[PDB]
This record gives structure tokens, C-alpha cells and sequence, in this order.
């Protein structure tokens, strides 16, 4: 070791193993001190590091011995040349023949385990066909541990092609036969060849019309049935129906290929359709790049951008329109930040044009502007007219019940189908913002809430009923969008908590605390748990009857409310566990008032363990301000961890 | 009948001619002219019997199979309420064998051409029979299973996956809170198939709820720790894997996983398995310890050739974790947190709590062990630095109280003196030349190690283990103690006591003084 010869070290220690004159204790020091070593430097000494814990390890469990913790560590990453120096430090260590049935059955079982924590399957085979391995055992349990372990990653084989039992004896078997291929059929070039052989067999008959599940919108039903050739007209058809359907169940490269085949079909004879399909690929392109290109947080490939910014200034009155694909452009581009565009660089007549347009340029310029004190304003405004408009009602009527009589430019459904969506959290959280503040005009704390106006017109006009509808969606969809958002789980809590719904409102606080803190490990910043949160689950706790839940609560404040809490403890209609969490009252006052409560009521158990629990050298008002405030938190650490298991 | 009458040869064919006329004339009925949809009274008494039909194809005869799955695929795309899914969620509960299995996927191929969101709606059948009454726990774990198979199909994605497009791995991607429930299902056929699919099923793209989360973690470590308890080393994998996975979520999720996991092993249920206290054999016992420092290296190194011997570097975070439970566990009142080491006069103020401490010590081994764990991560041992100076005083007060000429008399006190020393060193809180100190602790009468443990107290006292005296290497990427950029570190002081000791004890300890030289 000072000489550095540590390859003749680590043969002793092999050497060693079969006499165990070595001492452990040394070879777990000469371990540490290789392993220290390489740590520093001389990345090397990384083989021989291993190499010494192998043959450590192996005498370990021939003198029948745990595991070490770096064995572990250095099969983090099994390697050939790890696992068969393993191996052979096994086979060399162990003394066959000689070894006794202890040596043997210790040692085959550390081969067992070592088996055992392989991820790859090979190093178990190669583990299982080393020769002491084999030796070890017994001659039934190794086909037992590779069967066991064949079916921890078994291969599954599945028949994609549904099944068909097409025995061609009458016309009438083929043309329904072929009309079963055409349906089950997802590629373009196979439809096209099925429907011309269809059309070549008969005289007249359409073939668009086969399969009732097939299906295109009517914007464009009149533009496509007007094709003079028969077969063109239905193999358009098909490919439309089987795209849309393909897209509908996710089926991204099928609908592709098929829109490609169409989209190469018309543009020979139709420029309106080849605009129409230009259009589609579009709405295609957006929709799979949000879907499978999208999905982590990488930005479009900029040529489906421009593709989107051509699309919104295309101004063609010819050729059919789908409202939706302007929806999934504005949405396309709201999700990626392009408030620069949509707020400079739209033209003016979109804006009075599409409703959607206008909508995400006001959306675009609220958000872009929010570090303005004042420059937010002028939009946040324009926006909050825009929505109060869209969820008011003219002229017993009700705005989801009859969903027309509306002032603003989209209806409430529409609305809230765009915002679905939205997936870019800026946007999202302006919007709860904007209807969290439309919800309280005629309470629940959501971020940016003094950009908008508190005084509206024409209150009355204004159908409450259809904006807590499209709060509530709201509040629970961004929930859906990002479980671990902490301050849209306050936001349902004070929800619950408005609605009564203690229980909930109690898990919302817990699952906002849980991402505050990391599920109750740190002390959940304040700004969360705030005095009116922890207030609100306090009261929550008192309407549940979970009063010393309240008392554990109520020292949770800044200023620990002892009148809330001295009331929740005086109530015996508890469904909290009232001396159970005692532990969890870093405060002597309220143990205190705990004693009293349990004394004159006659109630000498509680009392005593009141009393016990006062009694603790940690929770004395004389601790040097540290001890105590450590144990404030952990309380509230455990306390909170304790609603958690209660609440989620 | 007809099908069975379908295999006088003349009406047998007449009978499968009749069946080949009768699939393709329903498919002609089912879906045509796509004005109100074509109305079948016999597929209308077919959907009071497409789970008969489905176990008749399930059953996957010579060409019964054939006509009979092209009549389902004709029936759900008939039904208006669309029994496809039913049908699929019933092959699914049902299907014995991976063609059985292929059954459903030929069905959804047939279907997915003609019907959407399937799948979900298959498994969403399923689950609702499960945890009712219905789909008793034999179909129950078959249809687990079975959702297992087709989400892992999926995963190991060929041609079969992309043409179907089924995205089962995806599908159940959304219904982990059912198979969490079923994780604490009795039936441990339920419980461990629910295991199997959370385990590989992948986690919501967006993220887990702290709700989904824990009760995810919760379900797992209960899989976890029950066939821990039932089946043993090898019967933990799908709980691994999926507490694995849920640690790889978020570090919230990472935490929570070995915060339930810690909990539940330190509890007094699962802890025969470890050589906890209140006979069982000790192979067993150090295979479970094994199997979960395995777990708990898996998710504490940091995922992600670094040359072929080397190892991943344990996370100094998870570490770090695993020392405030392990000291939220061990000794909870923290009077004393601060992580310095405060004067040896203070010793006799907290006897029952360093006591209390070392009677937990002896009672689990297994307290050990997670101190050479979180060791292995250096600045993770100053957290510790509670419960090191809480074995260092009972230790130091049993060899007061030791009347013994030797050591040997006390052999689990010398061990854990021995051990302490160990972790203690090895998480670099110790010099080298004051680490080599536990070899010589047998052959020492109980004052020598007394005093050898005081100066590792002094030396702990002069440098505690503090974290910031951790310079991050970011060569390596591990925290490195410098000793020599202490100041003293080499215990310039603490050797001297070792020194003498070594010179009284020259007759056993002269072939010893190489572990304690300077260098």
C-alpha cells in the first residue's frame, strides 16, 4: 500500500478469504482508504476500488455477512469485467469440496442475490453459467430462477390484423369482402387501389358510403361532392374520413401518409380543395406537433409558425373556412410565447373578423405587459370588459341553459373551448385571474388579481351562474395541467372551503403544501400557507368538528389565534383525534389551557397526558429561542405529513 | 347453431357459406350509408350476449374464432352505445394467453379503423367491475395482468403498437389511482399484477398530484413491504419499480418514496425481516437488508460510460434525506440538532436520551447500516452528527461503567464502538490516521477505548461535522473533505492519546502501528 502494489494487495485479500487471517475491520479501513484515494485523484484506482469491496464482499459472505453498500453502488452500472472479477473472486474464495455446507450454501445464496440485482438480463446468465454458480446451488432451483426472472420481462406478442375469415365463391362475398379491407385499411395507397378495383368491378355504385363510421365535415361536403369523376371523388372521401378518424384515435403517420396521397391527388384538378387540404395539413401538423413533438417544452421547428402566421393572413373568401383551425392557430401560437406577433404584427381586420384573433391579442398584450404597474391596465382592462360581455345576458333566463343572448363576441362554450386549449402557464394563470376576479364582483386568492377593474357595468346583465361554471372547470383542468401546482390547490381549497366542502378544502391546502414544501418536509413558505389558508383550514377543521386539528392549526398563524384554538378544544364532538395530536402543540399555552380543560372536566387521563406533554425539556419557554422554534417546525412538518395521510 | 353447424358435409358448408354470407351481409347492415343508422334485431340480442360472444371467440376454435370476432368487431361498431370496449374490456379480464390477448388487439385493429378512444373505455369497464364485486379477483388479476401485457406490447414497440396505435402504456398512464387500491387489495394475485402495471405503466406526462403521488408511494411501499414480508428478496420488483419510478417524478416524489418506505421499515411491523428486535434466520435477514439498500441506491444515484469500473455517485440530497429521517426516527427530540459537537461535560446532562439512543441502536442493526449509507455520501454524515455523538456517549459511558479486564465481554458495545468509528470515518468527519482507530478497539482494555472515543469526541469537538467545510469537487462531482485545508485535520492533538495508547499496549499492538502513521 505505500508502495503502491495494491494488484498483489488485492490477491491477498483473495488469498485471504480461503484462511481469514486478515482482519475484517482492516479490510473494511483499506476499502475506505482506496476509496478515498480515488476520490481525490488517479482515476485507476476506480478498478481497484472495486476489486478490493468485491473480494471484501465475497469474504463477507463466507463468514456469513451482510452486503456492503458500495457492492451496490459498483452494480449501479453492472459491466462485464465488474461482474466477472465478482465471479472469479467467488470462485477462488470459496474452496470446494471443503468449504462445509455453511461456506456453500451462504455463498450460493450471495450468488443467488447478486443474480438477483442484475438489470440486464445476460449478466444473469452470465452470472448463472459461471461454474461456482452452478456448483453451489442445487441441480432444480437455477431453472426456477431464470424462468422466475424470464417472466420479469416476458415478450408480448400481439395480432394487429383483425381477423378475417375470407373464404370468394359469389360476387357478393368479394364486394363485401373488399369493403372489410377498405374499412380495416389504414394505409392511403391501399384505399386507392381497393376503390379502383371497386369501381372497375361495378357499374355505377359510389364507394364513399360503405362504412356509416367514416365521417367529413359539412363546410366541406359541397366542395367534395362536386367532383365529376366518381372515383376521384370517393377516393378523396375515404382519405379525409380515414385522416380525420386516424387523428382522432392518435394514429399521427397513418393520417399523415393519407393526407400526403390526397393532398398529391388534388392538385391537379381543384385548387379550392388543394387550399382546403393546404389548410388541414396545417391543422395536422399542429395538432402532432403538440401532441408528440411537443409534451416537454421544445419550441415548433419555426416552419409550422410561418405556415400558422400565412394561414391567419390569408383572407381567401372562396375557399370553405373551419373556425377551428383559426382556434388551433391562436392557440398554437399563445402556447409558445408569440405575444410579439399577435400583439404588433396581426393584421387589423383579423382582429374585427375573428373573435379568436382579437382574443389572443388581448390575451398577449395582458401578459406581456405584466411587469407594468400601470401599462397592464390598458389591456387588462379591454380584456375584462371583453369576458364580463361574453358572460353576461341580454334578455328566468339562464346563459348555459340557453347559451345565445350573450353581449360578448363568443359564446361561453366557445370561450371556454379555446382556453382548453391553452396550455402555456402565463396565459393559463392570467386567465383564472381574470374569472377569479369576475367571480367575486357579485373569497379565493389566485396571483395577479389588482390588474383588473373591481367596479363593472351592468351588473345585473351579468349571469353569475355560467362564470362559477367556468371557474370551477377551470380551477380543476389547470389542476389537471399541473398536478403539482401549489397555488391553484389553494385556490380549490379556498374553493371547498367557500363551498363547504371542508374536507376537500383541507386536502387542497395539504396537497398546495405538499408542493409548497416537499409533502410537509420544509416549512411550507408563508405565502401559501398564509394566515388567511391556514385561517380557512382552521375553520375547515371547526365545520368538520376536527377542533384540536384547529388548535394545531391555529398556532400554525404568525400570532398563534389561542381563541379559535381554546375554542376548538373545548368542543367534544371531535372527529380528530383530540389526544392523539397533542404532540403536534409546540404551544404551552394551548397544552396549558389543554391541562385545564382535562382537569375540571375529570377527565385524569387526558389531564395526565396534557401534563406529560407540557412536561418536555424541548417544549420549555426557557430554550435559547432555537430548540423551540425547531420544534414549532417540526410539529408543523408532522402535523401537516399527519393531514396528509388523513386527507390524501 | 349455425357456427357449430358450420364445422351432412353439404349443409356444413351450406353452413359455412351461410356464415361468410351472414359476416359480410352484417357488415353491409352494420355500417352503411353514412339518414338514421341500419338497425340489426339480431345484433340487438347480441348485445345482451357480446360477453357470451366474446367468451365463444375467447374460446378460439379451428374458424370459430374468425367469424365469431368479426361478428363482435360488427357488433361494436353496430351498437350505437358501442360495445367495443365492453367487448375488449371482457377479452382483457378474460384472455388467457398472449393470442387470447391478440384477440383484443385484432378486435381494436378491426375497430380502431371505425371506433376511437377504445382502450380507455375497455379499461375503465374493467376497473369499475374490479373494485365492485364484479370481475371477482381471479378476472380481476387476469384483466391486471392483461392490462400489463398490452401497456408493456405498447412500450416494446414494433409494427404491432404503431399500427394499432393503442398507446396502452399511455392509456393506463391515466388510471394509476385504481391500481394503487388495488396494490392494498388482499388478493395478492390483485395486488402484485396492480404492482406489476404501475411499475411499468408509465407516470402522467404533465406530473404526479401530491394526492396521486402519495397514495401512489403509499400503495407501492405497502406492495413493497407485504411481499417483502410474504415473498422475500425476490418478490419486491414491481413495487420497486414503480417506487422507483414515483422517486424519479420529482424530488418531492423521491422523498415521499423513501420517507414511506423509511416509515414502514422502521415501524414495528416489517421489521423480522431485518434483524430488528420484537428467532429468524440470519441469511434471510441479510438478503432483505440487501434488497432494500439495493431500492434505496437505485433511487438515491443519480440516473445517468464513466469508465468500466467506476459507479454512480449517490445523490448528497437523498443522502441527506435519508439522515433526517433516520434521525427523526432514531432520536426525535433533537434538544441538541446542531450538527458541532458540543463539550464532553454535556454528556451527563442527556444520559437517557444517548441511552434511548443506544438502546435503539441495539434492538435494529439495521440503524447501522443507513449510517454507512448516508456516509457514503460525505456532507450527508454531518447530519448525523446527533446520533454519532449520541452512540459515542453511550459508548463511552458503558466503558465507564465496563469492570471488565478486556473487551471481549462486551461484544456488541466494542462492535458498535468499532462501527461508529467506522461511518464516522468514512463519511471523511475523521482523519485516515484518527479512522485506523477501530482495528485496534478488541485488543484494548475498556479505559483505552474510553479514552480513544473522548478523542474522537475532542477531534469532532475541534472540526464538527459541518457541511460548508465540504468543498464541492466538481471534477468528479463529489464533496471532498480536505483535512489538511482544516487546519489540525490529521488530528495534530487527537493522535497523541492514540500514540500513548499504542506505546502501553506495545507487547499486542507493534504489527498495528502502520494504520496510524501520519502520512
Amino acid at each position: 500500500l505505500r508502495s503502491g502494489n495494491y494488484q498483489e494487495v488485492i490477491q491477498i485479500f483473495i488469498e485471504d478469504n480461503l484462511t481469514l487471517s486478515l482482519p475484517v475491520q482492516f479490510r473494511q479501513s483499506v476499502l475506505r482508504e482506496l476509496f478515498k484515494k480515488a476520490q481525490q485523484g488517479n482515476e485507476a484506482l476506480d478498478e481497484i476500488c472495486f476489486k478490493v469491496c468485491a473480494c471484501n464482499t465475497v469474504r463477507d459472505i463466507l463468514e456469513g455477512r451482510t452486503i456492503s453498500v458500495q457492492f451496490n453502488q459498483l452494480f449501479l452500472r453492472p459491466n462485464k469485467e465488474k461482474i466477472d472479477f465478482l465471479l472469479e473472486v467467488c470462485s477462488r474464495s470459496v474452496n470446494l469440496e471443503k468449504a462445509s455446507e455453511s461456506l456453500k450454501g451462504n455463498m450460493a445464496a450471495f450468488l443467488k442475490n447478486v443474480c438477483l440485482g442484475l438489470e440486464d438480463l445476460q449478466y444473469v446468465f452470465m452470472i448463472s453459467s459461471h461454474e461456482l454458480f452452478i456448483t453451489l446451488l442445487k441441480d432444480e432451483e437455477r431453472k426456477l430462477l431464470v424462468d422466475q426472472m424470464r417472466k420479469r420481462s416476458p415478450r408480448v406478442n400481439l395480432c394487429i390484423k383483425p381477423v378475417t375469415s375470407f373464404y370468394p365463391a359469389s360476387a357478393s362475398v368479394n364486394i363485401g369482402q373488399l369493403e372489410h379491407q377498405l374499412i380495416l385499411s389504414v394505409d392511403p395507397w391501399r384505399i386507392r387501389q381497393i376503390l379502383i378495383e371497386l369501381h372497375g368491378m361495378t357499374s355505377e355504385r359510389q364507394f364513399w358510403t360503405v362504412s356509416n363510421k367514416w365521417e367529413v365535415p359539412s363546410v366541406y361536403s359541397g366542395v367534395i361532392l362536386g367532383i365529376k369523376d366518381n372515383l376521384t371523388r370517393d377516393l378523396v372521401y375515404i382519405l379525409m374520413a380515414k385522416g380525420l378518424h386516424c387523428s382522432t384515435v392518435k394514429d399521427f403517420s397513418h393520417a399523415k401518409q393519407l393526407f400526403a396521397a390526397c393532398l398529391e391527388l388534388v392538385t391537379e384538378f381543384s385548387p379550392k380543395l388543394r387550399q382546403v387540404m393546404l389548410n388541414e395539413m396545417l391543422l395536422l401538423d399542429i395538432h402532432t406537433h403538440e401532441a408528440g413533438t411537443g409534451q416537454a417544452g421544445e419550441r415548433p421547428p419555426s416552419d409550422l409558425i410561418s405556415r400558422v402566421r400565412g394561414y391567419l393572413e390569408m383572407r381567401l373568401p372562396d375557399i370553405p373556412l373551419r373556425q377551428v383551425i383559426a382556434e388551433e392557430c391562436v392557440a398554437f401560437m399563445l402556447n409558445w410565447r408569440e405575444n410579439e406577433y399577435l400583439t404588433l404584427q396581426v393584421p387589423a381586420f383579423l382582429l374585427q373578423s375573428n373573435p379568436y384573433v382579437k382574443l389572443g391579442q388581448l390575451l398577449a398584450a395582458t401578459c406581456k405587459e405584466l411587469p407594468g404597474p400601470k401599462e397592464s391596465r390598458r389591456t387588462a382592462k379591454d380584456l375584462w370588459e371583453v369576458v364580463v360581455q361574453i358572460c353576461s345576458v341580454s334578455s328566468r333566463v339562464s346563459l348555459i341553459k340557453q347559451r345565445e343572448s350573450t353581449l360578448g363576441i363568443m359564446y361561453r362554450s366557445e370561450l371556454l373551448s379555446f382556453i382548453k386549449k391553452l396550455r402555456e402557464p402565463l396565459v393559463l394563470t392570467i386567465i383564472l385571474s381574470l374569472f377569479v376576479k369576475l367571480h367575486n364582483v357579485r373569497d379565493i386568492t389566485a396571483e395577479h388579481i389588482s390588474i383588473w377593474p373591481s367596479s363593472i357595468p351592468n351588473l345585473q346583465s351579468v349571469d353569475f351562474e355560467a362564470v362559477a361554471i367556468t371557474v370551477k372547470e377551470l380551477v380543476r383542468y389547470t389542476l389537471s395541467i399541473n398536478p403539482n401546482n401549489h397555488s391553484w390547490l389553494i385556490i380549490q381549497a379556498d374553493i371547498y372551503f367557500a363551498t363547504n366542502q371542508y374536507s376537500a378544502a383541507l386536502h387542497y391546502y395539504l396537497q398546495a403544501g405538499a408542493v409548497c414544501s416537499d409533502f410537509f418536509n420544509k416549512a411550507v413558505p408563508p405565502d401559501v400557507y398564509t394566515d388567511q389558508v391556514i385561517k380557512r383550514m382552521i375553520k375547515c377543521c371547526s365545520l368538520l368538528n376536527c377542533h384540536t386539528q384547529v388548535a394545531i392549526l391555529c398556532q400554525f398563524l404568525r400570532e398563534i389565534d389561542y381563541k379559535t384554538a381554546f375554542k376548538s378544544l373545548q368542543e367534544q364532538n371531535s372527529h380528530d383525534a383530540m389526544d392523539s395530536y397533542y404532540d403536534y402543540i409546540w404551544d404551552v399555552t394551548i397544552l396549558e389551557y389543554l391541562t385545564y380543560l382535562h382537569h375540571k372536566r375529570g377527565e385524569t387521563d387526558k389531564r395526565q397526558i396534557a401534563i406529560k406533554a407540557i412536561g418536555q425539556t424541548e417544549l420549555n419557554a426557557s430554550n435559547p429561542e432555537e430548540v423551540l422554534q425547531l420544534a414549532a417546525q417540526r410539529r408543523k412538518k408532522k402535523f401537516l405529513q399527519a393531514m396528509a395521510k388523513l386527507y390524501f | 347453431f349455425l357456427v357449430d353447424t358450420a364445422m351432412p358435409d353439404t349443409v356444413r358448408e351450406a353452413c359455412d357459406r351461410l356464415i361468410q354470407l351472414l359476416l359480410l351481409h352484417l357488415q353491409k347492415l352494420v355500417h352503411h350509408r353514412g339518414p338514421p343508422p341500419r338497425l340489426v334485431p339480431f345484433l340487438d340480442a347480441l348485445k345482451n350476449h357480446v360477453g357470451e360472444l366474446c367468451g365463444e371467440t375467447l374460446r378460439l376454435e379451428r374458424k370459430r374464432f374468425l367469424w365469431q370476432h368479426q361478428l363482435l368487431g360488427l357488433l361494436s361498431v353496430y351498437t350505437r352505445p358501442s360495445c367495443g370496449p365492453e367487448a375488449l374490456g371482457h377479452l382483457l379480464s378474460r384472455a388467457r394467453s398472449p393470442e387470447e390477448l391478440s384477440l383484443a388487439t385484432q378486435l381494436y385493429a378491426g375497430l380502431v379503423v371505425s371506433l376511437s378512444g377504445l382502450l380507455p373505455l375497455a379499461f375503465r369497464s374493467c376497473l369499475a367491475r374490479v373494485h365492485a364485486g364484479t370481475l371477482q379477483p381471479p378476472f380481476t388479476a387476469r384483466f391486471l395482468r392483461n392490462l400489463a401485457l398490452l401497456v408493456g406490447w405498447e412500450q416494446q414497440g414494433g409494427e404491432g403498437p404503431a399500427a394499432l396505435g393503442a398507446h396502452f402504456g399511455e392509456s393506463a398512464s391515466a388510471h394509476l389511482s385504481d391500481l394503487a387500491p388495488l396494490l392494498l387489495h388482499p388478493e395478492e394475485e390483485v395486488a402484485e399484477a396492480a404492482a406489476s402495471l404501475l411499475a411499468i405503466c408509465p407516470f402522467p406526462s404533465e406530473a404526479l398530484s401530491p394526492s396521486q403521488l402519495l397514495g401512489l408511494v403509499r400503495a407501492g411501499v405497502h406492495r413493497f413491504f407485504a411481499s417483502l414480508r410474504l415473498h422475500g428478496p425476490p418478490g419486491v420488483a414491481s413495487a420497486c419499480q414503480l417506487l422507483t419510478r414515483l422517486s424519479q417524478t420529482s424530488p418531492a416524489g423521491l422523498k415521499a418514496v423513501l420517507q414511506l418506505l423509511v416509515e414502514g421499515a422502521l415501524h414495528r411491523g416489517n421489521t423480522e425481516l431485518f434483524g430488528g428486535q420484537v428467532s429468524r434466520n440470519q441469511q434471510e435477514v441479510i438478503y432483505n437488508t440487501q434488497s432494500l439498500l439495493s431500492l434505496l441506491v437505485h433511487c438515491c444515484s443519480a440516473p445517468g460510460c464513466g469508465e468500466c469500473w467506476g459507479a454512480p455517485i449517490l445523490s448528497p440530497e437523498a443522502a441527506k434525506a435519508v439522515a433526517v429521517t433516520l434521525v427523526e426516527s432514531v432520536c426525535p427530540d433533537a434538544a441538541g440538532a446542531e450538527l458541532a459537537w458540543p463539550p464532553e461535560e454535556h454528556a451527563r446532562a442527556t444520559v437517557e436520551r444517548d441511552l434511548r439512543i443506544g438502546r435503539r441502536f441495539r434492538e435494529q442493526p439495521l440503524l447501522f447500516e443507513l449510517l454507512k449509507l448516508v456516509a457514503a455520501a460525505p456532507p450527508a454524515l454531518c447530519y448525523c452528527s446527533v446520533l454519532l455523538r449520541g452512540l459515542l456517549a453511550a459508548l463511552l459511558g458503558h466503558w465507564e461503567a465496563s469492570r471488565h479486564p478486556d473487551t471481549t465481554h462486551s461484544p456488541w458495545h466494542l462492535e458498535a464502538s468499532c462501527t461508529l468509528v467506522a461511518v464516522m470515518a468514512e463519511g471523511s468527519l475523521l482523519p485516515p490516521a484518527l479512522g485506523n482507530m477501530h482495528e485496534v478497539f478488541s485488543q484494548l482494555a475498556p479505559f483505552e477505548v474510553r479514552l480513544l472515543l473522548l478523542s474522537v469526541w475532542g477531534f469532532l469537538r475541534e472540526h464538527g461535522p459541518l457541511p460548508q467545510k465540504f468543498i464541492f469537487q466538481s471534477e468528479r462531482g463529489r464533496f471532498i473533505r480536505d483535512f489538511s485545508r482544516e487546519g489540525g485535520g490529521e488530528g495534530g492533538p487527537h493522535l497523541a492519546v492514540l500514540h500513548s495508547v499504542l506505546h502501553r499496549n506495545i507487547d499486542r499492538l507493534g504489527l498495528f502501528s502502520g494504520r496510524f502513521q501520519a502520512p
